């Protein structure tokens, strides 16, 4: 266990850059997703040093099966990697399970909250700039996703956090269904090699 | 600029299937192209314009009558003065050559829209832009949206600001804010969301372009540098769209049906609360839940349609000029 | 007892249209008939029985396989002892002649049910009745329900009492009480509501008969006295049913659709309240409103189906005997 | 006015018997009902001496148009018959507008209320007899309808107060649409001539 944990950490450190926040986007709807394969992806992310992982599907299947997914993550976070409540708390802090309502519907919700403050004479329309709106998005204190792994045949983000993916690198794999560590890590070195010029 | 035999033949074939009504382009890679051809960076961007004109003729020949292009990001203001001025001067040439070439604009029904935080551009450039937009309104045979000094977060932030203005002015209730309302406050409010988003060069990111509008669009990342774009690159992108189209439109429709379902549940919970506080029952033969529900929606629609009419009045206030 | 040529011909004609599956009879006018024929009142009632047997054969020949008859009202206990005893003795004859005539009951599949507050009848009569009912259960080719010592208010009151028993015993929640549940606790719970209610003699009232069950039935008041009933009186009543049938069944169906609509609104307001108290939202992608709604209904159905199974167990406890 | 009022009162008193409570059942659904004809029926009932009038249709049209109906009654209670708030209060006491939910749904409601008392150990199942249930029916203190005038082509009560019509005389008229006083009063003398033996 101390060997497998050390190896995955050295793997993450060997890359030119690591994502602080990764998104997992599943587009395949021809079958119920494989919880054991999603959990392996999540556990690899944590073991290589990625702080946050967002799991997403446009049908909300993962959101309606939150407990089964977390339980699968916890199980595989043992066996691999070798205080249960501490392990539970540390996965709830690192793993967000998202559905479409966390994108556009959440931006609308922030707009409602802000506009009611204007209605109460506590804010003005001009008080809302880019960074202010990001502050009340419902995803505050968490960084934007640097890397999204999109699995399946749909060439679309399918509603995944449109505000947050402004600079996200999008890497596509054909399927998550029997995903291997080597395939996952191949995507990591693709992100490590990408060059972001930020408009300059 | 007509199509060749092979291009025309292939066009006819794919036209038997679903065709995109609206395509969006991130025209990336002009500077790498200049380095590869050993030319000054200004001619990399000028070659970039010539390719835009060529690609637009291809879309027209394909029946794609609405195109949106990323021409200048607010982030691009961070480049050197030499390069920024070079791009501004290119815009000064083309937008001025768009004039003189009027009537040729009217004959073909070309509407030109320029979207972005335009107050950041040189004052003179804003005047040329306003001229081109003022002249080509009412034209409706094809539509080209030029995103100039644009980012998507700045556009989204502005849409919310306009809704907050409607509340501050009394035309809007905070409860009326909706996904659809925000849609109608974007800069792109006169066009449907793009069927395809195309980004050239090797980059697999969106760089703050049409984030809200392309949430369900078919995304195509092609390695070619933008000044080297060919008809067949465009053809390949449309091929991607057609292969994605059935699953993508079902997801696009499921999203819509799920949003309307949730809105109906929220509204009827509202009607329930107002009914419960009152002695009145949850249901009854009087069907007062059903009339409270119709009044809740109708008064909401009248407020929104009045806010939109006022928003378009102050939008069309230029005059700017 | 076969039909004549004209009766058979007319039967074939109306059988091309909708036919009632269940007819209910208030057999009124026996005593006026006796006064008109100058016979003792007991033979007016005995003639009344002979007409019941004849009319049942007519229904059978028409494919109407379920008939409900008002044979004795609790209110009829207020008549003179001479008349009450005469009726009780008539019941003692026929229910005993129903025995001996068994096997002829099995061969034709005649199920006999006797409905009412039977504990008010003489103890011996209750034994004969229980025998006839016990023997003709499991028979299913035709059904005759004899309302004996019955009123509708007494039946409705008993149904509610049984639901209150289920609550007292823990099989039932007060929220589970519904129109349909009350339906399944009536004495008539094994038969559909009657298509026609027929009352003879000149009276235009229901006299506490099947008030719940005939709320949407076609009502036929015919002047003829019951011992004088003919096939053509019955034919006329069926003719009334057929002319009412389209508007009556649409109203019967609109009522049902309106009840289910209101129940769904009540249940979803319940789910709303439980969700609102909780931090949880009115709607969401998790669709927890939709799963709370299915559990609310399913746990209700399991409690009701368990209560009904226990109610039928104590109903079929005779033994009474 | 004093003549028309006196005449209608003498008409009511001339009959062998008058209903204390009359029900008006409208089955015709081939057109919106005529409020002016229903109101004339109601005003005639009051002027001849009938204490309560229930107006009913199985679609709930009168219930959803309560104000228009009452306003029409009040208008015709002037002009005919010659303190507006007193006239309003006296019509609200005499006129009930019913729909199907006032029949079976109300009996079910009383059953729910009674069964929750059993659940609270404050009543026993045997405490509910015929008269007890009638006491908590939601139509308490009001007499049962003696006479129902059914208008239109449907030969059914269509859900009208099934518990309360146990002894109600049901008289059928083909239409309410241009109803005349003579036609209404003809139905009254039909009820006056009917003989109720109450099981004896
Ligand atoms: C407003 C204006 C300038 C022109 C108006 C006319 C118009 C619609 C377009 C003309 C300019 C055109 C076609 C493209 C320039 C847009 C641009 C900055 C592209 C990034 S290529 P990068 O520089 O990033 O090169 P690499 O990524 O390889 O480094
Ligand atoms: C239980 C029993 C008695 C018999 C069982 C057999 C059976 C099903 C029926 C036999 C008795 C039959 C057919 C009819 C009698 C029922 C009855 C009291 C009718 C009222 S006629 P009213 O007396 O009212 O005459 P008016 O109105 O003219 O005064
Ligand atoms: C005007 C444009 C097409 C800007 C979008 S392409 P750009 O090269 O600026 O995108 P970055 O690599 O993030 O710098
Ligand atoms: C056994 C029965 C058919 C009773 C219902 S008919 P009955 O003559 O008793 O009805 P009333 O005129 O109210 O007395
Ligand atoms: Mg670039
Ligand atoms: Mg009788």
């Amino acid at each position: 266990a101390a060997h497998h944990r050390m190896r995955w950490r050295a793997d993450g450190r060997s890359l030119e850059k690591l994502p602080v926040h990764m998104g997992l986007v599943i587009t395949e709807v021809e079958q119920e997703p494989s919880f054991s394969d999603i959990a392996s992806l999540v556990v690899w992310c944590m073991a290589v040093g990625i702080s946050y992982i967002s799991v997403y599907d446009h049908q909300g299947i993962f959101k309606r099966n939150n407990s089964r997914l977390m339980d699968e993550i916890l199980k595989q976070q043992q066996e691999l990697l070798g205080d249960k409540d501490d392990q539970v708390l540390n996965c709830h802090l690192a793993v967000k399970v998202l559905s479409p309502e966390d994108g556009k519907a959440d931006i609308v919700r922030a707009a409602q909250d802000f506009c009611q403050l204007v209605a109460q004479k506590q804010k003005r329309p001009t008080d809302l700039d880019v960074d202010t709106l990001a502050s009340l998005l419902s995803s505050n204190g968490c960084p934007d996703p640097d890397l999204v792994l999109k699995f399946g045949p749909v060439d679309s983000t399918l509603g995944f956090l449109p505000w947050h993916i402004r600079l996200t690198e999008i890497v596509s794999l054909p399927s998550h269904l029997n995903i291997s560590y080597e395939d996952f890590f191949s995507a990591l070195r693709q992100y490590a090699a990408c060059e972001q010029r930020l408009g300059k | 600029g007509e199509l060749s035999l092979w291009e025309r033949f292939c066009a006819n074939i794919i036209k038997a299937g679903p065709m995109p009504k609206h395509i969006a382009f991130i025209m990336d890679g002009n500077r790498r192209y200049a380095k590869k051809c050993q030319v000054e960076r200004q001619e990399g961007h000028s070659q970039g314009f010539n390719k835009l004109a060529e690609t637009l003729r291809w879309c027209l020949n394909l029946g794609i009558l609405e195109v949106t292009v990323y021409a200048f990001s607010i982030e691009n203001f961070k480049r050197s003065k030499s390069e920024v001025d070079g791009l501004m001067d290119l815009a000064r040439q083309k937008f001025s050559r768009l004039m003189e070439e009027k009537e040729k604009l009217q004959k073909h029904g070309v509407c030109i829209r320029v979207l972005g935080d335009l107050h950041l551009l040189p004052l003179d450039l804003q005047e040329l832009i306003a001229q081109a937009v003022q002249a080509t309104k009412n034209y409706n045979k094809c539509f080209l949206n030029v995103c100039f000094a644009y980012t998507s977060r700045h556009e989204i932030s502005n849409a919310v600001r306009e809704m907050a203005w409607g509340v501050e002015q009394g035309l809007l209730d905070p409860s009326d804010i909706s996904e659809s309302l925000l849609d109608k406050c974007l800069y792109t409010n006169r066009s449907p969301h793009p069927d395809i988003l195309i980004r050239t060069s090797g980059e697999v990111r969106l760089s703050d372009f049409l984030l809200w509008q392309t949430s369900h669009s078919c995304l195509v990342f092609q390695p070619v540098l933008w000044p080297e774009y060919t008809f067949w690159n465009l053809f390949e992108a449309i091929l991607q769209f057609q292969m994605n189209h059935s699953v993508l439109q079902k997801a696009r429709d499921m999203y819509a049906e799920e949003r309307k379902r949730q809105q109906l549940e929220r509204d009827q919970a509202t009607v329930t609360e107002q009914l419960l506080r009152e002695g009145l029952q949850a249901s009854g033969d009087a069907q007062l839940r059903r009339t409270r529900l119709h009044k809740l929606s109708a008064r909401r629609e009248e407020r929104v349609q009045g806010f939109l009419q006022a928003l378009e009045l102050k939008r069309a206030d230029w005059l700017a000029r």
